[PDB]
């Protein structure tokens, strides 16, 4: 079998991860004590992908939780599934870093990481075929970005041939919930780009819109938001955990989604998301699903794909459905809206099918889009970045941590070039 | 007269030097053939690959353009003057073809060399 | 005795194999436990207890697929070592399938094959099943063939392959993998049989009059074709055709060896009751563009050679009459050919698989066809390749696995020649 290491970093990362593991355990019949009470042999058969059968019937999700300070991971341990985790996988310091990327990637993180990695190594040692790593982190967070970035680099150093992917939480185009976002985010990306093999962009902003609209919710609690995200994450690796018709290994996804290194940012989506108040007025067909999947309004990343083109799209389906329906339906999309796809690439769609549906959803699908419209995000960031940077805003909170100002200019350089790259391909033509 | 000497001189600028221009273009072409071998360029931070492609196509067109021009210019010269248009023991158009084939055949050879090496590698593994 | 070894490679190869062996057992009365509560020694060997053991090797770098087999209904029909699995798949990457991953398995595979071959009294050839585009199918098979041809330079090398249909999806990096494989395939394969999933869907829709088909019955259709071919060996007929004769009767020029296939009379019981499926009727159906298993309107080109395989209640003279009519139908043939029809007749009528979606008939026709029309498909493929290659999309995934960039150029070059070959054949040779 192939194994995945799940690393969680930062308050956000840990909170998301907590929900993630809840979801995964649920799907495999694992209760809060780590005891197996599933119904299908499949649940157990390939459980190895995530859990390490410790002893008896106790399974221990191979996850590592990291934070610079307590009060977060603590709450995780106090929660429903706190006891499912092995204590020794909780690695944290006793200092904060109020969204101080420098601290997270230097003066504080440099100490903490000395541990962390040791645990990582141990976990990788227990694996038979290390599929890769998953990092749940939030951009802009002193830990999430600081440590996140650091760890990524350090891991590739020792596992250059493994697939690394992360589910980053990006900056919001609307109200920012931090002050020094631009800086932290930019600094992270500066290195992220040159490391992680693929990364997903999820924006709370977009998620709120979905909730208030599509889900008809009025109290979009972070727990609910995380739940939604978790669902997406689980979909991504369903192909590893369960049998299907067209299994798509994590690596495979990278191959059909990244055309050029560096250009590996994705917009995630998910269907169906019908509110309970209207579920009875649905059909739940392959067409219905694709309607949602390609609906700009269901993009979990706060960008409007309508203004860009897709370099490539992956569609992973779960449950039951015909091959005919899927393929034909996906074709129709490309044909009807050909202007939204990059002419350089014939067949801009990768599909996959697993025979195991989400609990309660006979049909479900995830959407991974590599749209050039993501450029927009980076553009926004760069603009905000230079606005602050040229005024030297708050730079003393980075300089004071031993950060060289030049690092910022380098970071910008990478960022701007990223934008340029997308812009070039955006309108580059075959002839 | 001097005017006639200057006339063929201008032809030579479009011919003799024209070949040199072909050779210069040819040289650059070879530089692209060389640069193409550096796999690091796949990390095209600046969109390099698109830039390269445009240039590759350009040169592919240029070399034919210049050759066709030279075919007419060399004719003009030899019609205007009995001396065969050759240098260093080879006709300038032969020289064009010479370097062309030099590259061609070498590239083909090198390919075949590696093909053989792969065949011998395969053999070795079967023997193993 | 005439013996044959089947090889199933990759998701498709294996999954198709499942359908095939399911069928083989049915036809020979073999029960899932290898039991038979006199023509078996071609695909089956006898063990000490008399138990039947099918003669095939399943290879798939993605253990998931094989595990389905290992835990499936027919898990009792395979000698464990016939089910060879890897730890990580090729991620739709020919280079992984050929150079970096498959490289480490192929030794085992060949050894197993050899041992199987050593059980034979007279091996006719091999039947390789794979898909273009599949990193394993495409990449690994390339490697496999390369080495099989060394040990068995005189054995028939037949293969069936899924040809990335013009307008379908599944993977993005298809045309790369496809061509890369073709480039090597041409130098080892004796005859490949092209099948399009796309075309089949159409058939399911119009002939079977069904909707929502999956590989669970798409493959069943395919297995009928396979059976039809090997039925010649397995049952007495008026005109038995040994596998070797397919070279002679299909290929007229080394490099060209991609027959298309069809199968009549596909039909639901609903219509069966209202339609007399005569020999002539069926024969005509085989030449109706609509019924081809490959998305290629045969009228665009000319026929080079056809081979008809009749099963069940047929009468030589009626068959001849039907063919004569076909010849009259001014269906074009190249001047290089004056006959174009080689016909086999097997007494054993078609069967039907319990729970299948195909009505049982008293007679059926499988047709193999070498036509210049296929050149179109090749052109389409090459075109797609050119577009992606120009920008060098996804190329780094291959180069990172040790593939030479120039290797792509090489392959393309050869493909150009291939297309040209077809053009030359259809020149209509005349003084
Ligand atoms: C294909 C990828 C995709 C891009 C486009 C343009 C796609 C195309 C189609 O969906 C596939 C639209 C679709 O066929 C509909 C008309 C039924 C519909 O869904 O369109 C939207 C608006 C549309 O944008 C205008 C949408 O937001 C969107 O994203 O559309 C309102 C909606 O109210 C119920 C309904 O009327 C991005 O992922
Ligand atoms: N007819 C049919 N086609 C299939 C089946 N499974 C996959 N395919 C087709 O095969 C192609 C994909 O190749 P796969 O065989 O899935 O890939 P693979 O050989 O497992 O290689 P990797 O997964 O890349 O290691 C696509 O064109 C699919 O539509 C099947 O059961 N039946
Ligand atoms: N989706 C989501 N976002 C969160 C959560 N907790 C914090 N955030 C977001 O994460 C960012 C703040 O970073 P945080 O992880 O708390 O800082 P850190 O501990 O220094 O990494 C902000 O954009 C918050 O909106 C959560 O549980 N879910
Ligand atoms: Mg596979």
């Amino acid at each position: 079998m192939r194994e995945i290491v799940h690393i969680q970093a930062g308050q956000c990362g840990n909170q998301i991860g907590a929900k993630f593991w809840e979801v995964i355990s649920d799907e495999h019949g694992i209760d809060p004590t780590g005891s197996y009470h599933g119904d299908s042999d499949l649940q157990l058969e390939r459980i190895n992908v995530y859990y390490n059968e410790a002893a008896g019937n106790k399974y221990v999700p191979r996850a590592i939780l990291v934070d610079l300070e307590p009060g977060t991971m603590d709450s995780v341990r106090s929660g429903p599934f706190g006891q499912i985790f092995r204590p020794d996988n909780f690695v944290f310091g006793q200092s904060g870093a109020g969204n101080n990327w420098a601290k997270g990637h230097y003066t504080e993180g440099a100490e903490l990481v000395d541990s962390v990695l040791d645990v990582v190594r141990k976990e990788s040692e227990s694996c038979d075929c290390l599929q890769g790593f998953q990092l749940t982190h939030s951009l802009g967070g002193g830990t999430g970005s600081g440590m996140g970035t650091l760890l990524i680099s350090k891991i590739r150093e020792e596992y250059p041939d493994r697939i690394m992917n992360t589910f980053s939480v990006v900056p919001s185009p609307k109200v920012s919930d931090t002050v020094v976002e631009p800086y932290n985010a930019t600094l992270s990306v500066h290195q992220l780009v040159e490391n992680t093999d693929e990364t997903y962009c999820i924006d709370n902003e977009a998620l709120y819109d979905i909730c208030f609209r599509t889900l008809k919710l009025t109290t979009p609690t972070y727990g609910d938001l995380n739940h939604l995200v978790s669902a997406t994450m689980s979909g991504v690796t369903t192909c590893l955990r369960f049998p299907g018709q067209l299994n798509a290994d994590l690596r495979k996804l990278a191959v059909n989604m990244v055309p050029f290194p560096r250009l590996h940012f994705f917009m995630p989506g998910f269907a169906p998301l019908t509110s309970r108040g209207s579920q009875q007025y649905r059909a739940l067909t392959v067409p219905e699903l694709t309607q949602q999947m390609f609906d700009a309004k269901n993009m979990m990343a706060a960008c409007d794909p309508r203004h860009g083109r897709y370099l490539t799209v992956a569609a992973v389906f779960r449950g039951r459905m015909s091959m005919k329906e899927v393929d034909e339906q996906m074709l129709n999309v490309q044909n009807k809206n050909s202007s939204y796809f990059v002419e350089w690439i014939p067949n801009n769609v990768k599909t996959a099918v697993c025979d195991i549906p989400p609990r309660g959803l006979k049909m479900s699908a995830t959407f991974i889009g590599n749209s050039t419209a993501i450029q927009e995000l980076f553009k926004r960031i760069s603009e905000q970045f230079t606005a602050m940077f040229r005024r030297k805003a708050f730079l003393h909170w980075y300089t004071g941590e031993g950060m060289d100002e030049m690092e910022f200019t380098e970071a910008e350089s990478n960022m701007n070039d990223l934008v340029s790259e997308y812009q070039q391909y955006q309108d580059a033509t075959a002839d | 007269g001097a005017a006639a000497l200057k006339n063929y001189y201008e032809v030579h600028k479009e011919l003799f030097e024209g070949v040199q221009k072909w050779e210069e273009t040819w040289r650059l072409f070879l530089e692209f053939e060389r640069k193409a071998s550096d796999p690091n360029r796949f990390t095209n931070r600046g969109g390099n690959l698109l830039k390269e492609e445009k240039q590759r196509a350009k040169l592919q067109k240029m070399l034919p353009k210049l050759e066709e021009e030279l075919k007419a210019r060399i004719e003009l010269w030899e019609q205007e003057h009995s001396k065969a248009f050759m240098v260093n023991g080879q006709k300038f158009m032969e020289y064009v073809a010479e370097q062309w084939e030099m590259h061609r055949l070498e590239k083909e050879r090198a390919k075949q060399e590696r093909q053989l090496k792969n065949k011998k590698q395969t053999e070795t593994e079967m023997l193993y | 005795m005439r013996e044959c070894i089947s090889i199933h490679v990759g998701q498709a190869g294996v999954q198709i194999g499942n359908a095939c062996w399911e069928l083989y057992c049915l036809e020979h009365g073999i029960q899932p436990d290898g039991q038979m509560p006199d023509s078996f020694n071609t695909f089956f060997s006898e063990t000490g207890a008399g138990k039947h053991v099918p003669r095939a090797v399943f290879v798939d770098l993605e253990p998931t697929v094989i595990d389905e087999v290992r835990t499936g209904t027919y898990r009792q029909l395979f000698h464990p070592e016939q089910l060879i699995t890897g730890k990580e798949d090729a991620a739709n990457n020919y280079a992984r399938g050929h150079y970096t991953i498959g490289k480490e398995i192929i030794d085992l595979v060949l050894d197993r094959i050899r041992k199987l071959a050593d059980q034979c009294t007279g091996l006719q050839g091999f039947l390789v099943f794979h898909s273009f585009g599949g990193g394993t199918g495409s990449g690994f098979t390339s490697l496999l063939m390369e080495r099989l041809s060394v040990d068995y330079g005189k054995k028939s090398k037949l293969e069936f392959s899924i040809y990335p249909a013009p307008q379908v999806s599944t993977a993005v990096v298809e045309p790369y993998n496809s061509i890369l494989t073709t480039h090597t395939t041409l130098e080892h394969s004796d005859c490949a049989f092209m099948v399009d999933n796309e075309a089949i869907y159409d058939i399911c829709r119009r002939n079977l009059d069904i909707e929502r088909p999956t590989y669970t019955n798409l493959n069943r259709l395919i297995s009928q074709i396979v059976s039809s071919i090997t039925a010649s060996l397995r049952f007495d007929g008026a005109l038995n055709v040994d596998l070797t004769e397919f070279q002679t009767n299909l290929v007229p020029y080394p490099r060209i060896h991609f027959p298309l296939a069809t199968y009549a009379p596909v039909i639901s019981a609903e219509k069966a009751y209202h339609e007399q499926l005569s020999v002539a009727e069926i024969t005509n159906a085989c030449f109706e563009p609509a019924n081809q298993m490959v998305k290629c309107d045969p009228r665009h080109g000319k026929y080079m050679a056809c081979c008809l395989l009749y099963r069940g209640d047929v009468v030589p003279k009626d068959v001849n009459a039907a063919i004569a009519t076909i010849k009259t139908k001014r269906i074009q043939f190249v001047d290089w050919c004056p006959t174009g029809f080689k016909v086999g007749i097997n007494y054993q009528p078609p069967t039907v698989v319990p729970g299948g979606d195909l009505a049982k008939v008293q007679r059926a026709v499988c047709m193999l066809s070498n036509t210049t029309a296929i050149a179109e498909a090749w052109a389409r493929l090459d075109h797609k390749f050119d577009l992606m290659y120009a920008k060098r999309a996804f190329v780094h995934w291959y180069v990172g696995e040790g593939m030479e960039e120039g290797e792509f150029s090489e392959a393309r070059e050869d493909m150009a020649a291939l297309e040209k070959d077809y053009e030359e054949v259809g020149v209509d040779s005349v003084e």
